[PDB]
RNA sequence: GGAUAGUGGCCUACCAUGGUUUCAACGGGUAACGGGGAAUAAGGGUUCGAUUCCGGAGAGGGAGCCUGAGAAACGGCUACCACAUCCAAGGAAGGCAGCAGGCGCGCAAAUUACCCAAUCCUAAUUCAGGGAGGUAGUGACAAUAAAUAACGAUACAGUUGUAAUUGGAAUGAGUACAAUGUAAAUACCUUAACGAGGAACAAUUGGAGGGCAAGUCUGGUGCCAGCAGCCGCGGUCUCCAAUAGCGUAUAUUGUUGCAGUUAAAAAGCUCGUAGUUGAACUUUGGGCCCGGUUAACGGGGCCUUUCCUUCUGGCUAACCUUGAGCUCUUGGCGAACCAGGACUUUUACUUUGAAAAAAUUAGAGUGUUCAAAGCAGGCGUAUUGCUCGAAUAUAUUAGCAUGGAAUAAUAGAAUAGGACGU
RNA sequence: GUCGACGUACUUCAUAGGAUCA
């Protein structure tokens, strides 16, 4: 190619979107934004294929141009805006608030939250550095640059950000025993507690996580997201609380409830 | 020892020995060198066009004889003359001198049978479903 | 371009179609069940071969294997649901004991014949293809329709059919009008 | 009554199969298990059966064929009694199939195969190439 | 040093003479874009992959550029090579390997169709544009389902067979008010009214076998045999296979695991480099404790001459002790464990975990009327509504982390230039 | 030139043996 691409084939789209393979030939390409293309849920998919409020892309555009949708407290009018992990989506007309958190299966879930919980979000500190004029700042996983951070905040920590002011209200250090959420790999969507961080210089650090059922799994440090102390997450968790269940157990539960 | 290397680090000798020896097969040699169609009756084609020179058995007394169904045809591709069968003398009426005939593989020595004449199937003509265009 | 839509062949030619015993078996099957052609028998044989190969492969797995347990239970549940396998024979060994006749008996043609709605398998086929048979509230015109155990008790004449309480067909009212005139 | 023209409508799974003396040799030679090889070939449970004539025939073979004798005595292989004096297994095997039409004959002798072939409705199993083959069995 | 966004012989100046190769360089062939994938196969293997996704390259062939964040762009420009259109002969304009449609033969094959309604893309932008894309049309590409009759009576013939016999019931192929469908239409699903006895509302493709004459031809141990018989004096038949499909032609090596006396193939003999292969030996056994499975099986700890070393830091067990009732508490001592710095033989092999896009393959659930499929859907309903899914496995080699320490290599103390130290 | 050698593609000749019966 001679420049950036602008089209996305349906078969090439992220699997977790759960798009019909025969509905069309193209899928919404997420516009540039806070979250990476493959880790993001464009607003069209959320409003149409998840909430079912809109029956087609044109109706999604009609909804957005009415300014009814806010992402992290700010109105967005782009159909393919890349909403992503820990993003608060507010619909005032419906009096509804959502937080985009993976379910255990590895797909963004329709998780409703309260207004108080919609006032803040969490962000993994991806970088900490001095800017111009010697003003320290932290860069989080959604591209937010926050100046004058608490000096104790280091990389891999999780900062609680207030959406109204975009200021750090609280922070959580990365340490053993902390409650974490897996945001990548085949263990995506699971919740557990750190046991041990294996450090390899010049390579990828691995973290061993123990879930509530005592199962243990190893994941790269890039996919880990601290969300609180054990049993006391800073956010309301989805149904199932991030616990993986074997196919037989899922069958048993499904038959029991049916 | 069976006359072959068996050491665990002898893969190269086994590969190279095999590659040299596959050329002994005639099937392999023909397949790679693209000479498998020299033996084919039509030189690689499934059908051949020809020009009807003469009907050799037109005069034979016994009706529907094997000789009566033979026609001497000239292959257009190379000009070699060959003999071809006709399904029956009734079909032999349709075939006449100087028509293009499509031949297919089949009195020993006759290895071809006519399937089309003047671009029309003989079986279509024999069943009275088409007319020969001239 | 749009993504491909999958397709598959529901039958296969047998290894030796020309075995005399095989020819006689196909003749008996077609006559007993009123099958149109050997394609239907090949189709049922292909399904049965697939099922039995799956069962054999599961049996090769060690007992208590999670894959064996899950897949074998699902397969046995399906076979019991369609009616081929009896309730008391819920094991993979009895899945290998199935035969083409078991599947053929479940066809809507044979069931319509057996329930007394038709006087022969051919009469049942004609009744089905002419839209006289309803499984529940749904008219079914496919003789190969495989009846489930629950569906077995709901086969009846369709509400729209002349035999099911609707008005007489075209011939009946035609003749009635000609008699009246 | 069990035969419809040349089609046997009585032989149904699980099958009862008579093991011939030479069948065991080629089963061993080709490294094919008796119980599973029949399961793979027919996709059904098979009940191998060894008669007294074949069993006596095996014992006469000698020390060389000890493995075949050990396999023949595996507990899964049921035994069939004989009420006849002669010990020739081929004659015994031909006799039983004539009486009752439910048995598969597993053998590799050309001569015995021809005699069974003349009898109608007798599936005839053999071991060739890499696994077992069944000839006259429509349900396959 | 120059140049580039930047590393770099990328180029320049000066220097050295280096770099690859029998573990196959270099050169040649390729009817060579690579992969996900497809077929076959019991397994190893063999072959196919222009072709729905990803990546690369090209826009007739070389070369060079403007603009711009991004192009060595070609539905942008300039030159040359080959073609080729208009011309008043002075000049001007070209690139379908985009969608339709032509030529390339004298022998052949989709429509120069409708639309942005869905999918998404572009813009100043909800609105315009989109031959991208969808819709319909068009050679049986590849696939799913499935009509062409069912129930009786009579008749005739050797309880069987045959009906241009006969009775009144059923229905869609088709036609068509209508409605639904659709951007508008066609079609599907529905449905008034028509639509069946030769049900002429006229199923096909191959194969086998007969029999008939004042007939024709050929041969001869008479009247016969072979070939065969649409043709004679006048006159203008049965069965078999598949089935909305069927026929014809071409094509379609042993690692596991081959053979070498007498019927393929052991070199005349020896030496010998690469390559492959290469004797045995170094912690074995014994005594206890802990917790798991179904008395067996496996997993951990100690002890046995068997603990990595060192420093620093964090916490602090146990041990000594005071006091208050095995538990708290005073004051010392601080093992174990954790974190970091130094210290360090290297691999082969195998176990476990991440990674190996989606689609595809296998596979769970689901009455698309069944099915191929699709990822849907399901339950109540006077009213407002509730709710389950979109699982799971596979994937070689290389790279990464990890437990083993059998097997096979590798290094060490010999002129001690060796180890250790309060 | 019905030329030699080679390469390629084909054609062809070598199949009956034992037992019983007349
Ligand atoms: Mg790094
Ligand atoms: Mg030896
Ligand atoms: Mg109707
Ligand atoms: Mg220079
Ligand atoms: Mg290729
Ligand atoms: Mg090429
Ligand atoms: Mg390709
Ligand atoms: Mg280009
Ligand atoms: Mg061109
Ligand atoms: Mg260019
Ligand atoms: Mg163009
Ligand atoms: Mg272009
Ligand atoms: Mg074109
Ligand atoms: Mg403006
Ligand atoms: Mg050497
Ligand atoms: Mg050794
Ligand atoms: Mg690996
Ligand atoms: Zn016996």
């Amino acid at each position: 190619a001679r420049g950036p691409k602008k089209h996305l084939k349906r078969l090439a789209a992220p699997h977790h979107w759960l798009l019909d393979k025969l509905s069309g030939c193209y899928a919404p390409r997420p516009s540039a934004g806070p979250h990476k293309l493959r880790e993001s849920l464009p607003l069209i998919v959320f409003l149409r294929n998840r909430l079912k409020y809109a029956l087609n892309g044109r109706e999604v555009k009609a909804i957005l141009m009415q300014r009814h949708v806010k992402v992290d407290g700010k109105v967005r009018t782009d159909t393919t805006y890349p909403a992503g992990f820990m993003d608060v989506i507010t619909l005032d007309a419906t009096n509804e608030n959502f937080r985009l958190v993976y379910d255990v299966k590895g797909r963004f879930a329709v998780h409703r939250i309260t207004d108080e919980e919609a006032s803040y979000k969490l962000g993994k500190v991806k970088k900490v550095q001095l800017g111009k004029k010697g003003v320290p700042y932290v860069v989080t996983h959604d591209g937010r640059t926050i100046r004058y951070p608490d000096p104790n905040i280091k990389v891999n920590d999780t900062v609680k950000i207030d959406l109204a002011s975009g200021k750090i209200t609280d922070f959580i250090k990365f340490d053993a025993g902390k409650l974490v959420y897996v945001t990548g790999g085949r263990n995506l969507g699971r919740i557990g507690t750190i046991v041990h961080k294996e450090r390899h210089d010049g390579g990828f650090d691995l973290v061993h996580i123990k879930d509530s059922l005592d199962n243990t799994f190893v994941t790269r440090l890039n996919n880990v997201f601290v969300i609180g102390e054990q049993g006391k997450p800073y956010i309301s968790l989805p149904k199932g609380k991030g616990i993986k269940l074997s196919i037989a157990e899922e069958r048993d539960r499904r038959r029991a409830q049916q | 020892g069976k006359g072959k290397p068996r050491g665990l680090n002898s893969a190269r000798k086994l590969r190279v020995h095999r590659r040299n020896n596959r050329w002994a097969e005639n099937n392999y040699k023909k397949r790679l060198l693209g000479t498998a169609f020299k033996s084919s009756p039509f030189g690689g084609s499934s059908h051949a066009k020809g020009i009807v020179l003469e009907k050799l058995g037109i005069e034979s007394k016994q009706p529907n004889s094997a000789i009566r169904k033979c026609v001497r045809v000239q292959l257009i591709k190379n000009g070699k003359k060959v003999t071809a069968f006709v399904p029956n003398d009734g079909c032999l009426n349709f075939v006449d001198e100087n028509d293009e005939v499509l031949l297919a593989g089949f009195i020993p020595g006759v290895r071809f049978k006519v399937v089309k004449v003047s671009g029309v199937s003989l079986l279509a003509l024999w069943k009275e479903k088409k007319e020969k265009p001239r | 371009p749009r993504a491909p839509r999958t397709y598959s062949k529901t039958y296969s030619t047998p290894k030796r179609p020309y075995e005399s015993s095989r020819l006689d078996a196909e003749l008996k099957l077609a006559g007993e069940f009123g099958l149109k052609n050997k394609k239907e028998i090949y189709r049922i044989s292909f399904q049965l071969s697939k099922i039995r190969r799956a069962a054999r492969d599961l049996l090769t797995r060690d007992e208590k294997d999670p894959k064996r347990l899950f897949e074998g239970n699902a397969l046995i549940r399906r076979l019991v649901r369609v009616g081929v396998l009896s309730e008391d024979k819920k094991k993979l060994d009895y899945v290998l004991a199935l035969k083409v006749e078991d599947f053929l008996e479940r066809r809507l043609q044979t069931q319509v014949y057996k329930l007394g709605l038709a006087k022969s398998v051919h009469h049942a086929r004609v009744l089905i293809t002419q839209r006289h048979i309803a499984v529940g509230k749904q008219i079914v015109n496919i003789p190969s329709f495989m009846v489930r155990l629950d569906s077995e008790k709901h086969i009846d004449f369709a509400p729209t059919s002349p035999f099911g309480g609707a008005r007489p067909g075209r011939v009946a009212r035609r003749n009635a009008a000609r008699k009246a005139e | 009554s069990a035969l419809f023209f040349q089609y046997n409508q009585a032989i149904k799974p699980p099958y009862q199969v008579l093991i011939d003396t030479n069948f065991i040799n080629f089963s061993i030679q080709k490294k094919v298990d008796i119980v599973r090889g029949m399961m793979d070939c027919l996709l059904a449970k098979c009940n191998p059966l060894i008669t007294d004539c074949v069993m006596a025939e095996l014992e006469k073979l000698g020390p060389k064929y000890r493995i075949a004798l050990k396999l023949a005595r595996d507990p899964r292989i049921k035994r069939l009694s004989c009420s006849h004096k002669g010990t020739y297994a081929d004659d015994c095997l031909v006799h039983r199939v004539l009486q009752h039409k439910c048995y598969i004959v597993a053998t590799n002798d050309a001569g015995l195969k021809q005699r069974i072939r003349k009898i109608p409705g007798i599936p005839l199993m053999s071991v060739g190439g890499h696994a077992y083959v069944i000839e006259k069995l429509p349900d396959v």
